């Protein structure tokens, strides 16, 4: 199993630097070229630059956009992949992707990673107000019941939200924050037959890895 | 530069339906050489990592169902999807690696499917939030379809716009439907004048709005 995973996104000020990392394993690291690929919340993808494998001399080359300001790098040693950015700004804010690319054979990206958010702000990490979504007390419960949880006046983005630690993952719908004076705020649902609820506990688990908060939400009845 | 763009921005198709959609660079990526087409395609699902389903033009990447089709040559080039199923809700991207990398812009594909109505939900402030002084009050309006819908709130039968948030989730991609969740954020003080609190929601699927509700001094 081929794996790629990014790390080091997250809050960073205009004029400030970050590097981002890429970790790899399944297959043999100096054969293939790598890239960068970003794209900024709801919009295109852009690549950025690549760095070459070992028969051309790990050389690299870079989109005009960033050319002169990110650097790409790798440890061959460990099959990571590097991306050191400078003099951020706002348009940086993005997902990061990296990608095996080029193996001399094949014009392809074959494999990517599952991407690290990178927001460029001077607004303060706030972590988020979790709250329980159950039915008032004139709830007429009938044969499904939904409830919810309200992830609440975080910044930055993102958040991740389960249920029942995942195994709940069906009937849930969990809707994209939206940014209201410097704080986002989600909801996500979770609809159940009504058999199962309250007699089975459902829970929310809500992670805000920018504050390092985790948090675990039991949906309690009202009456009950 | 090599640019590349695409058409159309997006459209909807229904699932049995074939889907037609291109990509023009501004030069040709014909390699004389290798006499191959530097041209991939990408697809792009909610939430995931763009995954790569042709390349060379028109080599079929293993695993890629039959249904896809990459075609054409030179500046223009075509991604062809015949009988379309849910599941491939997703932006497309055709990507050129002649000189190297440029992405197009993206066609968004979404699914036609028949009109449903919202399974609507309503949830007063929870207690540990009204301990901190604030009251939110949520809708859920569940598995509808078209997208199109109007919401609106009313506290003891009179319209409140004011403190409202609404969010719709991506088409869902197995039946289809969109999601939408409307907050109602209070001060717990505002929240304790009032009485009744009910979301209405409008829908081309019938002429009388869903409502849903609850009274404070109920709860
Ligand atoms: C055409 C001359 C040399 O190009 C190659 C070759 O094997 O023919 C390929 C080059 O690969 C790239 C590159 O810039 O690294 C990446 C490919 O994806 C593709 O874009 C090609 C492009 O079609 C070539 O013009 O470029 C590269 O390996 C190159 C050596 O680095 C040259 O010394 O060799
Ligand atoms: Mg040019
Ligand atoms: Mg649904
Ligand atoms: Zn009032």
């Amino acid at each position: 199993e081929v794996k790629l995973v990014e790390s080091g996104g997250g809050l960073v000020q205009s004029g400030g630097s970050l590097r981002l990392s890429c970790a790899t394993s399944g297959f043999t690291f100096t054969d293939y070229y790598m890239s960068w690929v970003r794209q900024p919340p709801g919009k295109a993808l852009e690549w950025l630059g690549f760095i070459r494998n070992k028969a051309n001399g790990y050389t690299t080359e870079y989109s005009p956009s960033v050319k002169g300001r990110f650097t790409i790098s790798r440890d061959n040693s460990q099959s990571i992949l590097y991306l050191q950015m400078n003099t951020l700004r706002a348009e940086d804010s993005a997902t990061y992707y990296c990608a095996r690319d080029h193996d001399g054979y094949y014009e392809r990206f074959s494999y990517w990673g599952q991407g690290t958010l990178v927001t460029v702000s001077a607004a303060k990490t706030t972590p988020p107000s979790v709250y329980p979504l159950a039915p008032g007390s004139a709830a007429q419960t009938n044969s499904m019941v939904t409830l919810g949880c309200l992830v609440k006046g975080y910044f930055p983005e993102p958040v991740t939200v389960t249920w029942n630690s995942g195994s709940l993952s069906s009937g849930v719908h969990t809707f994209p924050a939206v940014l209201q004076s410097d704080l986002y705020t989600l909801s996500s649902s979770v609809t159940v037959p009504s058999s199962t609820w309250p007699s089975e506990t459902v829970t929310c688990n809500v992670a805000h890895p920018a504050s390092s908060t985790k948090v675990d939400k039991k949906i309690v009845p009202r009456d009950c | 530069d090599i640019v590349m763009s695409q058409s159309p921005s997006s459209l909807a198709v229904s699932a049995g339906e074939k889907v037609t959609m291109s990509c023009k660079s501004s030069q040709s990526l014909l390699n004389s050489r290798t006499r191959k087409n530097y041209l991939a395609w990408y697809q792009q699902k909610p939430g995931q990592s763009p995954k790569l389903l042709i390349y060379w033009a028109s080599t079929r990447e293993s695993g890629v169902p039959d249904r896809f089709t990459g075609s054409g040559s030179g500046t223009d080039f075509t991604l062809t999807i015949t009988s379309v199923q849910a599941e491939d809700l997703a932006v497309y991207y055709c990507k050129q690696s002649y000189n190297l990398r440029t992405f197009g812009g993206g066609t968004k594909l979404e699914i036609k499917r028949a009109d449903a109505a919202p399974t609507v939900s309503i949830f007063p402030p929870s207690s540990e939030q009204l301990t901190s002084g604030g009251a939110s009050v949520v809708c859920f309006l569940n598995n509808f379809y078209p997208k199109d819908i109007n919401v609106k709130w009313k506290i003891d039968g009179s319209e409140r716009q004011n403190g409202v948030l609404n969010s719709w989730t991506d088409q869902d991609s197995k039946d289809s439907t969109y999601s939408m969740s409307s907050t109602l954020t209070l001060t717990k003080d505002e929240y304790e004048r009032h009485n009744s609190y009910t979301c209405e929601a409008t829908h081309k699927t019938s002429t009388s709005p869903i409502v849903k509700s609850f009274n404070r001094n109920e709860c």
